RNA sequence: CCAUCUGUGGGAUUAUGACUGAACGCCUCUAAGUCAGAAUCCCGCCCAGGCGGAACGAUACGGCAGCGCCGCGGAGCCUCGGUUGGCCUCGGAUAGCCGGUCCCCGCCGGGGGUCCGGUGCGGAGUGCCCUUCGUCCUGGGAAACGGGGCGCGGCCGGAAAGGCGGCCGCCCCCUCGCCCGUCACGCACCGCACGUUCGUGGGGAACCUGGCGCUAAACCAUUCGUAGACGACCUGCUUC
RNA sequence: CGUCGCUUUUUGAUCCUUCGAUGUCGGCUCUUCCUAUCAUUGUGAAGCAGAAUUCGCCAAGCGUUGGAUUGUUCACCCACU
RNA sequence: AGAACUGGCGCUGCGGGAUGAACCGAACGCCGGGUUAAGGCGCCCGAUGCCGACGCUCAUCAGACCCCAGAAAAGGUGUU
């Protein structure tokens, strides 16, 4: 139906062309908390050239023209807009079964989400080298909304632990209570075949 | 190159013990304790036998400039046993022509409000880093001390003082103004 | 009861870069992503099936809105698990993206 | 190339859409930040410029040559009958911003706040809040009704009020009240919303908002000058007399290459009317106005300790365009952006 | 902290490759990413393989430095390696891999009787201690 | 400017000075890790508010008509796409996962010793329903909650887009809602395609069809002049 | 004494484009951009005592005027800064 | 600007060089299947979604493919 990728670890390109080719094959993906983005060279050097996206301003009036976007969420949406076929209806279409969301709204909290290890920061840079968090090079372009998405955070995750811990609550039970045997004639055929 | 690996050990006297989290260390000693995480730096730590208390750092992969680091993460653990011990007491000294420095402490020797420097109106407050301890000398003129566990805090606090009696617009090589530091010693002598 | 066919999506036509070819199709069916273990699936029929608004069936007793073109696998088409296949029409290109229907009928297995 | 000589920007681009603003009552883009520990207070409030004056004050300002001497200041004078707080709102943040979270109203609410929710109040039957006000009364209306100020309590953080003005209280043939909603910014946000539900439908002056030489902003909508040419929209230099085909006109709208007319260019269109806010503007005098009848009235405006008359602030023979004042004022130094019976938010 | 290591005589498994599925014992590191292995009782015989092919296991076995085939054979079943490694919860699960695969139609039914029948048995008793425990903390 | 009034602060940092500190047993602002740092830069303040959204008010009688909500069955019209759902820790990576006695946070959470596992099997290469053709006879094992609901009543949880979820008491009811075994039946349509679900989908027009409600307002015309090229905009219009 | 480069604000060289026509000097007016920085911010260096200067760095936010002669661009002068 | 020798463009499409007169492949009746040249194979964009091999390099102006669309002398205890 849709799959759900948490985007922190992961590197802005190498997770935005593997969101733009499997869009185009008529999966419904949505990327939640693309604030925490891994973008590969250090901060300034990124910052830099964010800095010079932002002057590609038209000269006779900066109104039409280039929509230089702030939040991470858009930062990210542009991205795989420029590996879209955009200007055609089949790249239109690409684009509206992608909905990217920063930090995690409400219908996407209590689904499971998905990684992509193509594009993880852990797998693919080499741990001695530096990179950027989109989330602090927004912040440091304009985008207004850290703090107040960085305390609707920590009240997710702490109404997350309170879920886990009552998980790992059910977990002991049934398994203790498959200690509780009485079923060993169908434990022959699993163990067998791959329990 | 690759080569197979280095590594320096950090002996422990008794009345300090180092326990490890991970890359993180956490130093108690007998002056109180301060830690330090080293979670960028690629190497793995080891504390090895009872009753001895021997650090191993070593790193077993690395290049020209990560064999580097081997080395710059043991002499930092040397300042947190050193610090922990016998502490930090950075001495400096005012300098002054003609116009005498006053120099006070505001807040409980961690606020540092120094006027008439060099005849100017501007005070100049210097708030310190969570740590050290501001004292005037005794038995001395013009000497101020600072003291603390951790080196890098101690000395920072140390470089905002001599940064801020800094001469402007001026030549620099006559009106040798300024509270510079003097001397890099313990708070406890000679252990 | 039950799914009789394996899920397959239909990527684009066969193309060049610039020009491309309206008569073979390629695939990329479900599941299978690699050209060693694409053997399975040559010389399966496959169909497309979508709607219109007038009406056509051949066995049902009655004709429902439902309609289809049949088509069939060829070969295997790069390193991944891609496949082409060459219907009796063209696809209409409203169709990319969209699943197609692969059956399991001409069985070697 | 190189102009031979360096002149600047005529007009300021940071103002640039030069529009007939959407609104004749200022909106106020940023209300200041509100702290817990400070006392509840509200922030804004609405007012009526009245016309002019000016003044004459002892200054005192040590080191200037003016200093200890009598100073003439022009001033002006703003007619602000008291508020009355209607509605309360509250506001929870997104990551998309401030969002409404719900609004609850007065009981009984007034008869010209209804006129505001009508752009024909004769050809009405005035049905607005008929069904709103039954649920005050009725039982099972009113245990939802405090439900929502404890969801209210609960998850917005910033909180606002309803109020508006009493135009019963002034000369103009307007009767429409201007419906404002400004920010409470008090303490926390129990004590900033149990000071909201206990004043509704209640009076709130002046003098409770703002203070006597308590410096504050004026928000308004400019002198409306019409469609108007170049040289009076922009200030911009009149050609020389030989000009054919017009003298008042800018002559280079722009160079070859960029091939386009910049957005930073000077032409003709609306001048006046404009949406702006003054910073600065200092109180001189909260007056009051034209009290009881047990013994007189008492006009007593305008008398300081060293004129000692029975003046009253309203000039003689009533001020020009705009009527006789008889209510509570607020004195202010200098121009102030309107025309006469403008509504125009005095601000923190 | 890098509990098990290379080593002359590290007996590894080998993952994917020519040889993919059986131990091996490391004999010499030749240059830095390429390892002289052999083992002589698991039908792979002497080369060089990448180190990123190879897994390491915690078997080690004390045979000299580069010695030849027979010392290997020697040490590779005077240690028994091959029922140590059966006797092992990692070569039990790469058991437990392949049997699920080549697990026939008839068999898959047959898993499915019998896994849906023994989780009612456990869900049907699970509720059980959830109804002891209210019973608990009810008084 | 020929009169008068007002013009607003934060952050990361550039230059540069430094901190600890290796490489290079010393040294060193640097290689990892830090500090200060500015008419620049980004934001605030301010100007405009998106084929961008909220919150709230009011929702058409009259004389027959008319309109919402809920409960429905009955057909035809138009747009099609899918053929089982996973209902959630945080993260680390030169590291993590589970279970756990003891001293601390209004009968729950913070810690440490201890025991486990780990090319993760308390393994989304996975997990639960399930591949359920139905029913009847007819025994074993399993199980004493029954499980669907037009049920009625009740609670309390979830505001970042809450539009969903959990619990409880009564109830027409089931005591066949599983696994193995006994028995024989159903369209056995005579080898063949678009089958099988989501789905008593989405959107519109009407009619037989039960109950519950609801009885307005925009625009013009008129006036105002805080507004104006014209549109627009701000206003008035009660038998006092 | 050498010697290596950059720029297209000078002039050449060229003749690719326009001869069924691209209105040809300067001034006025107005906008925006570049830095190879005159001033202004923060700095480093002097044969920097101070004052004034000079050489360099980040740096184009902001300013860089009023006149006599002259068609002048340019030039030259008066005066402020 | 002017010669020589061979090819080309002009007369000539097609694949590749993003774009293109001449470059690199290659020449054309209308089609189906097969295969390749030059070129390529993160995603636009057909094909590396190979458990590709070995090294080199960190840029506060990285670099990136004949013709071809930007650079030198000199210098660097930056690494090899
Ligand atoms: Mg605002």
């Amino acid at each position: 139906q849709v799959l759900v990728l948490d985007g922190r670890g992961h590197l802005l390109g190498r997770l935005a062309a593997i969101v733009a080719k499997q869009v185009l094959l008529g999966r419904k993906v949505v990327v939640v908390r693309c604030e925490g983005i891994n973008i590969s060279g250090n901060f300034y050097r990124n910052k830099l050239k964010y800095l010079a996206f932002l002057r590609k301003r038209m000269n006779t009036n900066p109104s039409r023209g280039p929509y230089h976007f702030r939040a991470p969420s858009r930062i990210f949406w542009r991205t795989v807009r420029g590996m879209l076929p955009h200007k055609t209806k089949r790249g239109q279409a690409a684009l509206d079964r992608l909905k990217v969301f920063d930090g995690i709204p409400p219908p996407y909290d209590k689904k499971k989400r998905m990684v992509v290890p193509a594009a993880l920061k852990v797998v693919r840079l080499k741990p001695t080298r530096k990179f950027a968090y989109l989330g602090r090079l927004a912040h440091e372009v304009g985008w207004k909304y850290q703090a107040v998405t960085a305390t609707l955070e920590e009240k997710r995750k702490e109404k997350a632990k309170i879920h886990y811990r009552k998980k790992k609550q059910l977990m002991r039970l049934r398994k203790q209570a498959e200690k509780n045997v009485e079923k060993k004639i169908d434990k022959y055929t699993e163990v067998l075949k791959t329990h | 190159m690759k080569t197979i690996l280095s590594n320096q050990t950090v002996d422990i006297p008794e009345n300090v013990d180092i326990t490890l989290k991970g890359r993180t260390v956490i130093v108690k000693g007998p002056r109180g304790t301060l830690r330090r995480d080293f979670n960028h730096i690629n190497v793995e730590l080891s504390l090895l036998g009872k009753k001895k208390k021997r650090l191993r750092v070593d790193k077993w992969w690395g290049n020209r400039k990560e064999l580097a680091t081997v080395r710059t993460i043991c002499s930092h653990v040397q300042n947190m046993i050193k610090g922990v011990t016998l502490g930090f007491r950075y001495k400096m000294r005012s300098v002054y022509a003609h116009f005498p420095i006053n120099v006070v402490i505001q807040e409980n020797g961690s606020l540092v409000e120094i006027r008439n420097f060099l005849g100017e109106k501007y005070i100049r407050r210097v708030r310190m880093r969570p740590g050290v301890a501001c004292s005037v000398s005794q038995a001395q003129k013009d000497e101020l001390i600072l003291e603390g566990n951790d080196i890098e805090l101690v000395s920072n606090s140390a470089a905002l003082i001599q940064q801020a009696t800094t001469v402007k617009n001026k030549d620099i090589r006559k009106f040798l103004d300024g509270i510079y530091v003097s001397e890099k010693g313990t708070v406890q002598q000679a252990d | 009861s039950g799914r009789l066919w394996s899920k397959a999506i239909f990527a684009g036509y066969k193309r060049g870069l610039r020009n491309q070819r309206e008569h073979t199709a390629l695939l990329k069916i479900e599941g299978v992503y690699a050209r060693d273990e694409t053997e399975f699936y040559l010389g399966k029929r496959c169909a497309y099936v979508y709607k219109a608004k007038n009406n056509t069936v051949t066995p049902g007793g009655k004709p429902n809105k439902t309609r289809v073109i049949w088509g069939k696998v060829t070969r295997a088409h790069g390193n991944s698990g891609m496949v082409r296949a060459k219907f009796r029409s063209n696809l209409p290109a409203k169709a990319i993206g969209h699943r197609i229907r692969v059956m399991l009928y001409p069985s070697r297995i | 190339s190189h102009r031979k000589f360096s002149a600047p920007r005529h007009g300021s681009l940071g103002f640039l859409p030069r529009k007939r603003s959407s609104r004749h009552r200022g909106k106020v883009k940023s209300f200041p930040k509100d702290d817990p520990s400070k006392p509840v207070h509200l922030t804004a409030f609405l007012g009526y410029k009245a016309g002019m004056t000016h003044i004459v004050r002892e200054v005192d300002r040590p080191g200037s040559k003016v200093n200890k001497k009598e100073v003439v200041e022009a001033v002006t004078i703003v007619e602000t009958p008291p508020m009355v707080v209607v509605g309360i709102v509250g506001y929870v943040e997104t990551p998309r911003g401030l969002r409404t979270f719900k609004t609850v109203f007065a009981e009984h609410i007034s008869d010209e706040c209804k006129r505001r929710f009508y752009k024909n109040w004769h050809k009405s039957k005035k049905k607005a809040f008929t069904k709103y006000c039954k649920k005050w009364q009725d039982e099972d209306g009113k245990k939802q009704l405090e439900k929502d100020f404890s969801s209210m309590k609960k998850y917005c953080q910033v909180i606002r009020v309803i109020a508006h003005t009493q135009m019963r209280l002034l000369p103009l043939r307007q009767k429409k009240a201007h419906l404002m909603e400004i920010q409470v910014n008090g303490g926390t946000v129990a004590e900033k919303l149990d000071w909201a539900r206990e004043r509704l439908e209640q009076q709130v002056p002046v003098n409770q908002v703002f203070g006597q030489d308590e410096m504050i902003d004026v928000i308004g909508v400019t002198k409306g000058k019409g469609y108007k040419g170049v040289t009076s929209r922009w200030h911009t230099k009149k050609l020389p007399r030989k000009t054919h085909r017009g003298l008042r006109k800018v002559a280079c709208i722009g160079a070859w290459h960029p091939a386009r007319v910049a957005f930073s260019v000077a032409r003709a269109g609306q001048k006046g009317y404009h949406h702006r806010t003054e910073i600065n503007k200092k109180i001189y005098k909260i007056g009051q106005g034209y009290l009881i009848k047990d013994g007189k009235l008492i006009k007593n405006n305008a008398s300081t300790d060293y004129d000692l008359s029975d003046k009253s602030i309203n000039p003689l023979g009533g001020f020009v365009h705009y009527g006789e004042v008889t209510n509570d004022f607020v004195m202010l130094k200098g121009c102030v952006v309107g025309t006469k019976k403008r509504v125009l938010t005095l601000r923190k | 902290v890098f509990r098990r290591f290379v080593e002359v005589g590290r007996v590894a498994y080998v993952s994917f490759g020519p040889h993919a599925g059986k131990l091996v014992a490391i004999v010499d590191v030749i240059d830095q990413n390429r390892a002289l292995v052999d083992g002589p009782c698991t039908q792979v015989r002497r080369q060089a393989m990448p180190f990123k092919c190879m897994q390491l296991t915690d078997f080690i076995l004390k045979f000299p430095h580069s010695a030849h085939q027979k010392y290997v054979r020697q040490a590779w079943q005077k240690a028994d390696i091959n029922t140590k490694w059966a006797a092992t919860r990692w070569a039990k699960k790469i058991e437990a891999r392949e049997r699920k695969a080549k697990m026939t139609d008839f068999d898959r039914f047959k898993v499915m009787k019998a896994k849906k029948m023994r989780n009612r048995i456990i869900k049907n008793e699970v509720k059980k201690l959830q109804k002891a425990a209210l019973l608990k903390a009810s008084p």
